[PDB]
RNA sequence: UCGGUGGUCAUAGCGUUAGGGAAACGCCCGGUUACAUUCCGAACCCGGAAGCUAAGCCUUUCAGCGCCGAUGGUACUGCAGGGGGGACCCUGUGGGAGAGUAGGACGCCGCCGA
RNA sequence: AGCUGGUUCUCCCCGAAAUGCAUUUAGGUGCAGCGUCGUGUGUUUCUUGCCGGAGGUAGAGCACUGGAUAGCCAAACUCCGAAUGCCGGUAAGUAGCGCGGCAGUGAGACUGUGGGGGAUAAGCUCCAUGGUCGAGAGGGAAACAGCCCAGAGCAUCGACUAAGGCCCCUAAGCGUACGCUAAGUGGGAAAGGAGCCGACAAUGUA
RNA sequence: UAACUGGGGCGGUUGCCUCCUAAAGGGUAACGGAGGCGCCCAAAGGUUCCCUCAGCCUGCAGGUGUUGAGUGU
């Protein structure tokens, strides 16, 4: 019910964090900004 | 300290305000390096003393019973500005550069920025 | 008979017996009492007996109080089962009288009387037991 | 008033007050009045003929010095009965304390299957010093069941008042 | 001072009763030991009070 | 239906009264706050009390709840 | 002699009884803007000073409820022994409560400002 | 063959274990605990006094939860709360630790105390904390591994004692003085009844 | 073609968390006494600011109420 996303951004396309999300409440592709330690910025990883 | 009881109808207001005020004490102390700038807000006029809690005494201290304020012209949020600027001269005078505001309970606006901001300009590092 | 309705819970270790009481060593609301001398466990059923053996001799007038209940559960499992597989069920419902404990308070206006009835009763019980008269504080 | 000679207590603890018993003398403490406590030994004999009557007074005769004391708690040894210590109060001539009296009541119930249970074994008083009655009489002839007596029903030698409220009841009377 | 005699076994007893012996320097039964008047002493013979004989001695 | 049970945690106090600790020992592991970390003490993610600073500990009564101390 | 800020955390509290306004604190009257109300300038925030100690606050009486509380003894117990058919009971030496009693208590200790 | 049996000369020094974790594991074994030897360290070990600490057992109590006719009860109740024990410091008094070689042990028993299961059973069973046996000779309890006294290098035709005893068997008292027992109690036992009764199985006193 | 097991089989259990037994540090057994877990929340996380409940009494409002409510499980 509660599957492992792989997030990611735009630039570096590189996975870098995973996480659980429900998918029934969130079936929206889900969307935060963390710290791609490639790009040393805080950009926006959506959700693979 | 260990919070104060609640209120009905009147001093409602007193005990709201040092309910509030233990809350901002719970991670504010008054160290030997940085003393607390305690800022009490009456309905005449605002003082504020720079005290030494791990000790107990006070440092410095200011408010609107001295002769700079008693009697002029402005409004209380000017003068503040008075206030803020002794009182940081009176702590730059007993050795101290750093000290760790408190709002006292009431809501940090108004005056209480002001006088902030008027001890913050004579060099107190906030 | 005496059985407790509701107890938290059922399974319970053996109360221990050693000591003195810790209260109810006088006469608190009738005039003659049963004092026990040595520590047992008084059953339900031993209760009951005691109770009608007084109230049956006195047969009318005078009142009766029984100052202990008979609530502590104790388990015996099934006959003929080999140690071990967990505890079993509750049993007999007992108090834990100790040495000194005021077990059955009675008044009754004829003092021979009373005293027969309490002897009668005694002998229902397990332990010894001595008759006291409520001291006049 | 009782005479009973009284000696001082040097030793305490467990051992001490064990041997002074197993000797048939009754510890005992002599305290009030702000005085600093005075640990007395006392003859075990005449303390019980003398302790058989309730709130007896008693004239210490310590080491010389005679002093005025009414057993205030004694503790019994709840099996066998003996006395295994003594608390006495010190009281000058005439000056007022609390006591409790035991009431013995007088008079036949009014015939029927009616009982009397005694609520207080005791009544609270405050009373003389020197002068405390012996007991407190009360008559229950007649009365029926349901039917309860207060304190402010007891009559009351001149001279004591009640240390309770006057509606506690003392009394009553069972089906 | 203190004259300290051991009278009993160190058989059976428990073992710190042993070692307080062995600090007060008894070595087995009709041993002495002279030792001074200290609450250390006091108390070590307190200790094993069941095994030790103690004689004041100037 | 009985038989279980959860091996123990050794909780506990794990430095005493004048123990001289060195900056960051564990002096008290417990579960909730019995103890609340006073001068020079910090709490951890699990409710851990932990020397800051080198000293001596000390326990008290800050603000009317019992409290664990470093005097340097 | 009062206002601000701390420590102990009821021996301080609660209730009850008589009062106080010199500065101070507060009530207090208004919403123009900044600011705010799950709706309301009641609260926060803003600007003053008409009236007032009625309440808060401070002082004060009462041991009434609550609170603290000896000494002595007892239970219990480390060590060492006894007794009993058994459940268990007792003592020597060291330590020693809880309850209860006599009593205490209507707080105490700092730093500043008027 | 995780199994059974056997393994041959002597003396000197030290000297255990039957416990924890895990285990296709339970009568086996790995690691840790406990032994010994070498090497480095040197009082660091241990005992007692004092000092600084946390506690929630025994006891007690009803203020919370529950039971229950003003009096009461409670492993999973606590307004309270020791004695001990544990951690650290220090003083006095007399083994500890690091690094390596080599092990055995991992079937425990009874007795004192605090408990659980059992039925207010068991020379029962499972724990905690002492003692002895195990691996301990010698003296006592008539005999009687685990109880009381006591730790055997060897010799001794000396002495004093421990537990336990002192009429004869059998070493030492027909001991001195006061009092109790009439039942051979001593030399087994209950509720209960007025030292006694209650008292009662099989080879032969027993 | 498992083991535990008051002989073995039958029945039951096997890992983790909380309480009691557990003898006031820690640890401590039994086929001893009670229960839960194999998740959930994109906020039920972080921070800043603000508020105090349950229950009771009176006719949403008022008085009382310091923890007896709540704390995903």
């Amino acid at each position: 019910v509660r599957p492992k996303i792989t997030l990611a951004c735009v630039e570096c396309k590189e996975r870098n964090y995973i996480t659980k999300k429900n998918r029934r409440n969130n079936p929206d592709r889900l969307e935060m900004k963390k710290h791609c330690p490639r790009c040393n910025a805080h950009t926006a990883h959506r959700e693979t | 300290a260990y919070g104060v009881k609640i209120a009905k109808g009147k001093a409602y207001k007193g005990a709201a305000l040092k309910r509030r005020h233990i809350r901002i004490r719970k991670k504010v102390s008054g160290t030997a390096e940085r003393p607390r700038l305690v800022v009490t807000r009456s309905n005449r006029g605002i003082t504020a003393q720079v005290i030494d809690d791990i000790a107990g005494h006070t440092v410095a201290s200011a408010s609107t019973l001295d002769a700079s304020i008693r009697g002029g012209e402005g409004d209380k949020s000017a003068k503040a500005q008075q206030v803020g600027k002794l009182v940081a001269e009176r702590a730059k005078a007993a050795g101290v550069e750093a000290v760790v505001f408190d709002r006292g309970g009431n809501r940090y606006a108004g005056r209480i920025a002001a006088l902030a901001d008027a001890a913050r300009e004579a060099g107190l590092k906030f | 008979m005496l059985i407790p309705r509701r107890v938290k819970h059922r399974k319970q270790h053996h109360p221990k017996r050693s000591g003195m009481s810790k209260g109810g060593t006088q006469v608190a609301f009738g005039e003659y009492g049963i004092q026990a001398l040595t520590p047992a466990y008084v059953t339900n059923r031993q209760i009951e007996a005691a109770r009608i053996a007084m109230t049956r001799h006195i047969k009318r007038g005078g009142k009766v109080w029984i100052n202990i209940y008979p609530d502590r559960p104790l388990t015996k499992k099934p006959a003929e089962t080999r140690m071990g597989s967990g505890k079993g069920s509750p049993e007999w419902w007992v108090a834990n009288v100790k040495p000194g404990r005021v077990m059955f308070e009675l008044s009754y206006p004829n003092e021979k009387i009373a005293r027969e009835a309490l002897t009668r009763a005694a002998h229902k019980l397990p332990m010894k037991c001595r008759i006291v008269r409520r001291e006049a504080g | 008033e009782v005479k009973i000679t009284a000696e001082t207590r040097s030793e305490f603890g467990k051992g001490a007050a064990r041997r002074i018993r197993r000797e048939n003398k009754v510890p005992g403490v002599l305290y009030g009045h702000g005085t600093d406590p005075v640990h007395l030994t006392l003859p075990g004999h005449d303390l019980m003929m003398a302790l058989k009557t309730s709130n007896v007074l008693l004239s210490l005769d310590l080491d010389g010095k005679t002093e005025l004391a009414i057993p205030k708690a004694v503790q019994r040894d709840p099996l066998k009965g003996f006395l295994e210590h003594v608390d006495l109060l010190l009281v000058k001539r005439g000056e007022q304390v609390n006591v409790e009296i035991p009431v013995v009541t007088e008079g036949e119930l009014a015939p029927g299957g009616n009982l009397l249970e005694h609520v207080l074994n005791a009544l609270p008083v405050e009373a003389e010093a020197t002068h405390i009655p012996e007991s407190l009489s009360v008559s229950v002839a007649g009365l029926e069941a349901g039917a309860s007596v207060l304190a402010k029903d007891i009559a009351l030698p001149k001279g004591v008042s009640l240390a309770v409220e006057a509606d506690t009841v003392v009394l009553q009377v069972l089906a | 001072r203190l004259k300290i005699t051991q009278t009993k076994s160190y058989i059976g007893s428990k073992q710190n009763h042993r070692d307080t012996l062995r600090s007060l320097g008894l070595k087995g039964i009709n041993t002495q030991v002279v030792k001074e008047d200290r609450p250390e002493f006091r108390g070590m013979v307190h200790t094993v009070r069941h095994l030790v004989t103690v004689e004041e001695v100037d | 239906r009985n038989g279980r049970d959860s091996n123990a945690q050794r909780l506990g106090v794990k430095r005493f009264g004048g123990q001289v600790v060195n900056a960051g020992e564990i002096l008290v592991r417990q579960r909730g706050t019995h103890f609340h970390p006073g001068a020079g003490v910090g709490r951890g993610g699990d409710d851990t009390l932990f020397a800051l600073q080198a000293g001596s500990v000390q326990f008290g009564t800050f603000r009317g709840r019992k409290v664990v101390n470093i005097v340097p």
